[PDB]
Order: structure tokens, then C-alpha cells, then sequence
């Protein structure tokens, strides 16, 4: 029943120090290694380096290894990783997981458990840069009679010109959830990510039912709400 | 001591069996290697482990074999469900540079529909047209741009879903983004859709004003 997340900042700068942080919840750190894995915006599962609970023995992806040092304190049921200099390159989804074989306890001499990663966890995004958070500009996307095909229409927002990611776009509050498409983001060549959201509900609901997204964007301590109207 | 995975991309109809390999560059015994399926935004999860041994709660259509240094992951009847990218490691955890596996499924034409810009973005000096494209295969199609029937570039962008878990089809979404100076100057905004599943091409227009 073991389960875990990570967490950290939104945005590092360039040659900053970027730190990320993993908090066991559902047992202790006790007798595993607990490693780091990293994935790139376009690339695949990037090892970067697992510690032992005790913090006795640790091993890393040699690329990085004189900028990373992974600390557990077994007290708190939480593991750092501390990446050194960080560039743009190293903007990631950072990913957390518990290594391998039963782990089981060893001496100094033969650190000789080490398997599978078991539960990963979301892990956390972490952009990379020298510019500065802004906020979504949220617009409908009006069901016009353009947006009228039979007796399915289709409706919904337009997040535009907000850093760095994520958003989190909602319909009616959790409600609706059938019929969602929240679309990727597309970073413009001005630095800013947007994104379209949209939801096909039937044209009789249209007024009856309302229809607003829930646009949440943490880096920014931006949360709007826009209903969509003709 | 590396880790070689193949095919990188592999686009299977729903229902049939999927062999995925992994190679060493060494000889290895069959524990240090594990299988992970990693869909999209969701965590990373173990498949297998010591190369055979199923991990706990993962269906039976995934098999792995293997010794040596040829390494096999098996789908032994692909489900909608088995959209993903496929990875496996080495003990200390390296690598894998994984398998995109799609769902191969029927020619399904997009359902389209536009967006004209908002009155709320037109008071800021910037217009938006959105134009869509819903629950469609194979995965590519054309989206072009008509302004009172010439042809746009640069300034529209585009972004498409992941393959949806459940019927296998891709969204897309095209939006132009102009200024209400340039958005003023034409009357008719049209997009025209290109696939498959359509017959001959199709275009929703809208006059600016409506």
C-alpha cells in the first residue's frame, strides 16, 4: 500500500540549484533504495540516481553524477535529489520511485539487493528558465451555429499565453468529464504555452444546462472561471 | 552495459499479439530486468520483474521471456487499453528507450467544427480562430487555412491528443491567432479539413460578423 508524490518548484532559473522532493505515504523508507527518473519534453525515461534509505550507499547515471547528490532523511519519509548548474536541459518531469528486490538490508560490503521500481507517482514538472510566470487569458469557445452539426455541438475555452506549465482545465467543477479533450499545450516562438480545452455535449442541453471550465494555473496563483454563452 | 529496444514504434489492430524485444549489450541472468508500461500522464507501472515473474495486478496478456541478452515482452491479445510507450531496465536502473505502441483501428472521419474569436479577445487587439478536429484515425490529417480563399502559414499552430484509451481515435485542434488589425481586413474565415474517412475534403467557414 505504499504510495508517493513529489513535488518542487514551478521554474528554476538558469545555473541555479533545482531540488525535488518525494514523500513516502503509505510505509517508511525502510530497507529500499529510492530513486530519481527523469523525463525530458520529448524523450524517454532518463535514469538519474537511487540512494539506499540509510544514505550509506547511492549510485547515479555518471552524467550527472558531479551535479547530483539524492539525500532521504528516513525521520520524515522524504528523498531529495539536488541537480547542481541547472540549463534548459534539464527541464523535466522529474519522477520518483522506490527500487527493487525486497531492497533488502546489506552491510557496507555487498549493497547486492537491487530489482524493480515499484510505485512511481506522477512526479513533477520543472521548467527551466531565465523569463518570468504569467497568467492564462481564458476566452470561450463559443457553440455557434458553426459549432451546430445536427444534434451534437461541440464547445469550450481557449487558455492562451500563460508560463510555465501546467494548467489545470475542469468542467463544471469535476462535474462533466465525458466528451473532455483538454488539448496539449503548443509553446509559441514567444515563449508562451497555450492551450484549447473542449467538451461535445448534446444540442438539447445547450439551455439547460451551463457550461463553464475551471482554468488553474498554480505557477500564477491564477484560478478563473468563464462560462459559455452564444 | 546498455539496453536496446525494437521496434521503436509499432501500430497494431486491437486484438492481435504484439511482441516487443530488449536487448542487452550483455550477457545478463534473467532478474536484473524488468518491464514497465508507461501511458501518458499517468505514473509509470511495473509489468514484470527477474524477466518472467508477472507483477501484482497486471492481466495475463503480458508474458515475458527470455535469457541471456534477448529480452521479450509479449501482448498476447492487444486491448484498446494497451496505448502506451513501453520501457525496460537493467538492475541500477539505466534505460530502455521504449516502444510507442498504437492501437491500429478503422478509418473514422473527424467530426469539424470552428470557433469564431471571442468578444472578450477581440477587446484585447488579438483574434483567435479555433478549428477542430474530433475523434478521428489514422492518426494524420491536413488542416488548411482560407481567408477569403487564399492560404495561410506561421501564424496558425496546431496540437493533437493522445490516442484515446478506449476507441483508439486522435483529436486535433488548429488555432489562428491574428490581430484584430489583420482580422478585420477579410470578411470569411474558413478552414478546410483533409483525411481518410472524408470523401472530399471539408471546409466550415464562418463571415466575420454573426
Amino acid at each position: 500500500q505504499v504510495q508517493l508524490q513529489e513535488s518542487g518548484p514551478g521554474l528554476v532559473k538558469p545555473s541555479e540549484t533545482l531540488s525535488v522532493t518525494c514523500r513516502v505515504s503509505g510505509g517508511s523508507l525502510d530497507l529500499y533504495y529510492w530513486s530519481w527518473i527523469r523525463q525530458p519534453p520529448g524523450k524517454g525515461l532518463q535514469w538519474i540516481g537511487f540512494v539506499y534509505f540509510d544514505g550509506s550507499y547511492g549510485d547515479y547515471d555518471p552524467s550527472l553524477r558531479s551535479r547530483v547528490t539524492i539525500s532521504a532523511d528516513m525521520s520524515k519519509n522524504q528523498i531529495s535529489l539536488r541537480l547542481k548548474s541547472v540549463t534548459p536541459a534539464d527541464t523535466a518531469v522529474y519522477y520518483c520511485a522506490r527500487l527493487g528486490p525486497g531492497g533488502i538490508f546489506d552491510r557496507w560490503t555487498g549493497h547486492y539487493g537491487d530489482k524493480w521500481l515499484d510505485p512511481w507517482g506522477q512526479g513533477t514538472l520543472v521548467t527551466v528558465s531565465s523569463a518570468s510566470t504569467k497568467g492564462p487569458s481564458v476566452f470561450p469557445l463559443a457553440p455557434s451555429s458553426k459549432s451546430t452539426s445536427g444534434g451534437t455541438a461541440a464547445l469550450g475555452c481557449l487558455v492562451k499565453d500563460y508560463f510555465p506549465e501546467p494548467v489545470t482545465v475542469s468542467w463544471n467543477s469535476g462535474a462533466l468529464t465525458s466528451g473532455v479533450h483538454t488539448f496539449p499545450a503548443v509553446l509559441q516562438s514567444s515563449g508562451l504555452y497555450s492551450l484549447s480545452s473542449v467538451v461535445t455535449v448534446p444540442s438539447s442541453s445547450l439551455g439547460t444546462q451551463t457550461y463553464i471550465c475551471n482554468v488553474n494555473h498554480k505557477p500564477s496563483n491564477t484560478k478563473v472561471d468563464k462560462k459559455v454563452e452564444p | 552495459i546498455d539496453l536496446t529496444q525494437s521496434p521503436r514504434t509499432l501500430s497494431l489492430s486491437a486484438g492481435e499479439r504484439a511482441t516487443l524485444l530488449c536487448r542487452a549489450s550483455q550477457s545478463v541472468s534473467n532478474v536484473a530486468l524488468a518491464w514497465y508500461q508507461h501511458k501518458p500522464g499517468q505514473a509509470p507501472r511495473l509489468l514484470l520483474h527477474e524477466a518472467s515473474t508477472r507483477a501484482t495486478g497486471i492481466p495475463d496478456r503480458f508474458i515475458g521471456s527470455g535469457s541471456g541478452r534477448d529480452f521479450t515482452l509479449t501482448i498476447t491479445s492487444l486491448e484498446p487499453e494497451d496505448f502506451a510507450v513501453y520501457y525496460c531496465q537493467l538492475s541500477g536502473r539505466r534505460l530502455g528507450q521504449g516502444t510507442k505502441v498504437e492501437i491500429k483501428r478503422t478509418v473514422a472521419a473527424p467530426s469539424v467544427f470552428i470557433f469564431p474569436p471571442s468578444d472578450e479577445q477581440l477587446k484585447s487587439g488579438t483574434a483567435s480562430v479555433v478549428c477542430l478536429l474530433n475523434n478521428f484515425y489514422p492518426r494524420e490529417a491536413k488542416v488548411q487555412w482560407k481567408v477569403d480563399n487564399a492560404l495561410q502559414s506561421g501564424n496558425s499552430q496546431e496540437s493533437v491528443t493522445e490516442q484515446d484509451s478506449k476507441d483508439s481515435t486522435y483529436s486535433l485542434s488548429s488555432t489562428l491567432t491574428l490581430s484584430k488589425a489583420d482580422y478585420e481586413k477579410h470578411k470569411v474565415y474558413a478552414c478546410e479539413v483533409t483525411h481518410q474517412g472524408l470523401s472530399s475534403p471539408v471546409t466550415k467557414s464562418f463571415n466575420r460578423g454573426e
